[PDB]
């Protein structure tokens, strides 16, 4: 992320993560 | 230069110039990420041309 200009800090949803708990 | 090709078919919509150039690059089968890390060099070459 140190090259592109204008990036933002936000979260990315992982659909696999809620399926691992079970 | 302001709205790309949108105004050709209907009402013009504002678009950032690098955003438009990304679409142009993608139109010839190149991933859009390539443009971002070479913007300075591309601009220099374009200015010299």
């Amino acid at each position: 992320c140190d090259v592109v200009i204008g990036i933002v800090n936000n979260t990315v949803y992982d659909p696999l993560q809620p399926e691992l708990d079970s | 230069i302001t709205s790309g090709w949108t105004f050709g078919a209907g009402p013009a919509l504002q678009i950032p110039f690098p955003m438009q150039m990304a679409y142009r690059f993608n139109g010839i089968g190149v991933t859009q990420n390539v443009l971002y890390e070479n913007q300075k060099l591309i601009a220099n070459q374009f200015n010299s041309a």
